[PDB]
């Protein structure tokens, strides 16, 4: 269900550092055996990024969706399901919504009746109207840790992903990792704040704790390095 | 083009066109005088050629701004209603309508914006018809004092001489990037050669060569691959899918 | 910066407006390369002699 | 405008002023005025042109 | 002064204006009246209504 | 010479013409004070050694 629940309590988000996530290639290009510098929206290096935990202290609130928004969680059984997006996230404006099932994807564009805590337990217990909805797209599930960074530049919805497996309960770790181009999505429209959802089993009621950072992006310079294969393996920073 | 009802200027209908072949010729089937004149490419039989994506915007225009539809113009509607930016690379097509849009009943379905107390950014879309204040004082819903409607009807009659008549155009703008290409002319394909010295064509990459098997580890969203001196050194064949 | 592109994109009396300066910039280049050569060739020929 | 005595139908007074500034800020003070109609240029900006 | 002048006359209407243009190619020109791209000259056309 | 009155006093499509011609003859003019100082610097040198 999710109409209007109190049980979390609300605290002060803690505050993380990335150290060198946060890279994707930015063009269809393929270079090799070469450094490359190019500028476009990036997150800046050793940029502290928020922190927030869920659960049975679920933290579900809304966020700015300030030029581009890195993601990304750390936990099992992948309980996080889909993010959904748009200005006043309701049915009286146009929302972007995507969401995850047990075997694909669901990406719709119109008008919703959001409720306060829309969550997937529950199938579609997240809105309960559709105005017209212009574009619709099914592909394979996206299915510890899980890397996702969003972009919406001349209105194409851009989506990098990266699924590396490690097995550790500490925060996010020193390493590098060039995220990949996942789709293109034109829809035409902007968005200002942005809202993520869970698979909770609500009502026992099978609960577990979650986690997912968020980081937002800044026009910056940087020096790209690709080895002799396809890979990216080291960036520069110019203005850190 | 010849739709029965075209949209105002200040709010502008814009389509989508992709995943198709955009046969030109039939541009010379409408009536006679249809302006074309084109920014950045020359219509004179070279659009055949492919582009990445294709937005097409219509409205209804008065002869008194006609060329205020144009990159780096200042005018009544091109700072107001409709902004194309100075490195626009597009075509604009325009003719005379007064045989459809003016009536002796009278139009009065098109209007255009006047008061907004900012400028428009290339490419803006503006829809709120609030009453513009000009003053301190809140205009509450009324007239007079600083407070004047920004949208004035046109008035189209056709009484009015050719200058106030109103012509129906619409903008064509595409872009030409590294990107695959969705949109392409009338061209018929043809057989591959390897290890020969022949020309090539790959959706306009027009140029001269020997073409070999390539093992670049491309990636699936890669197109085409470059070297040191930043010149296309790989590339991928449109319909096989096979990296050269 | 590409010619091909360049000539297939534009009319005859257009293109030659934009050719100009692309061959007018690279000849700039290529004369610069010389001189900085010359110069070097006659330092190399002091340290030579 | 703050003259007593106005001019006829057929007599009015064509009076042109040149080598000066013109304000319109101040005439807008009554409340009176019925119609403002303005033909070619804007009701505002007009100080700026 | 000119060495010669060649002077081609026919009776063509407005809609073939700019089919029939110097250096500007048509289905029609090609097969009518095709013109050098590097014509020098001028071309008169004249009202038969 | 001002390139502000260009951008201002001057319409923003054609101008970049104008801006061009600015920093390309600019441009060069700096490319002819470096060369000097090569020519004038190996002159030095010769008398430095
Ligand atoms: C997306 O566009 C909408 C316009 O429909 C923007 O909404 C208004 O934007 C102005 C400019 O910041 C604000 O002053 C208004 O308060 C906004 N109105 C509402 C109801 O939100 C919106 O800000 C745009 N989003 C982004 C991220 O630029
Ligand atoms: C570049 O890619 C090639 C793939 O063709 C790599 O070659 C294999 O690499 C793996 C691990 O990197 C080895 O276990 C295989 O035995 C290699 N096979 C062959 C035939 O070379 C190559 O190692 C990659 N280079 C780098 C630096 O990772
Ligand atoms: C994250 O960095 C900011 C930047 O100064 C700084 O406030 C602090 O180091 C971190 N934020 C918080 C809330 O501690
Ligand atoms: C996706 O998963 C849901 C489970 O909630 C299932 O009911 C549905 O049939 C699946 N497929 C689609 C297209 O929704
Ligand atoms: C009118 O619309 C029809 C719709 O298919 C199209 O085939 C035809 O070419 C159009 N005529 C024009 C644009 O002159």
């Amino acid at each position: 269900q999710c109409v209007n629940l109190t049980t979390r309590t609300q605290l002060p988000p803690a505050y993380t550092n990335s150290f060198t996530r946060g890279v994707y290639y930015p063009d269809k290009v393929f270079r090799s055996s070469v450094l490359h510098s190019t500028q476009d929206l990036f997150l800046p290096f050793f940029s502290n990024v928020t922190w927030f935990h869920a659960i049975k202290r679920f933290d579900n609130p809304v966020l700015p969706f300030n030029d581009g928004v890195y993601f990304a969680s750390t936990e099992k059984s992948n309980i996080i399901r889909g993010w959904i997006f748009g200005t006043t996230l309701d049915s009286k404006t146009q929302s972007l919504l995507i969401v995850n099932n047990a075997t694909n994807v669901v990406i719709k564009v119109c008008e919703f009746q959001f409720c306060n805590d829309p969550f997937l337990e529950s199938e579609f217990r997240v809105y309960s109207s559709a105005n017209n909805c212009t574009f619709e797209y099914v592909s394979q599930p996206f299915l510890n840790l899980r890397e996702f960074v969003f972009k919406n530049i001349d209105g194409y919805f851009k989506i990098y992903s990266k699924h590396t497996p490690i097995n550790l309960v500490r925060d996010l770790p020193q390493g590098f990792s060039a995220l990949e181009p996942l789709v293109d999505l034109p829809i035409g429209i902007n968005i200002t704040r942005f809202q993520t959802l869970l698979a909770l089993h609500r009502s026992g009621w099978t609960a577990g704790a979650a986690a997912y950072y968020v980081g937002y992006l800044q026009p910056r310079t940087f020096l790209l390095k690709y080895n002799e294969n396809g890979t990216i393996t080291d960036a520069v920073d110019c203005a850190l | 083009f010849n739709a029965t009802r075209f949209a105002s200027v200040y709010a502008w209908n814009r389509k989508r066109i992709s995943n198709c072949v955009a046969d030109y010729s039939v541009l010379y089937n409408s009536a006679s005088f249809s302006t074309f004149k084109c920014y950045g490419v020359s219509p004179t039989k070279l659009n055949d050629l492919c582009f990445t994506n294709v937005y097409a915007d219509s409205f209804v225009i008065r002869g008194d701004e006609v060329r205020q539809i144009a990159p780096g113009q200042t005018g009544k509607i091109a700072d107001y209603n409709y902004k194309l930016p100075d490195d626009f690379t597009g075509c604009v097509i325009a003719w005379n309508s007064n045989n459809l849009d003016s009536k002796v009943g009278g139009n009065y379905n098109y209007l255009y914006r006047l008061f907004r107390k900012s400028n428009l950014k290339p490419f803006e879309r503006d829809i709120s018809t609030e009453i513009y204040q000009a003053g301190s004082t809140p205009c509450n819903g009324v007239e007079g004092f600083n407070c004047y409607f920004p949208l004035q009807s046109y008035g189209f009659q056709p009484t009015n001489g050719v200058g106030y008549q109103p012509y129906r155009v619409v903008v064509l703008s595409f872009e030409l990037l590294h990107a695959p290409a969705t949109v392409c002319g009338p061209k018929k394909s043809t057989n591959l050669v390897k290890n020969k010295c022949v020309n090539f064509n790959f959706n306009g990459l027009t140029g001269t060569g020997v073409l070999t098997e390539s093992n670049k580890k491309f990636l699936p969203f890669q197109q085409f691959g470059r070297d040191i001196a930043d010149t296309t050194d790989a590339v991928r064949d449109p319909q096989t899918l096979e990296i050269l | 910066s590409v010619l091909n592109d360049i000539l297939s994109r534009l009319d005859p009396p257009e293109a030659e407006v934009q050719i100009d300066r692309l061959i007018t910039g690279r000849l700039q280049s290529l004369q610069t390369y010389v001189t900085q050569q010359l110069i070097r060739a006659a330092e190399i020929r002091a340290s030579a002699n």
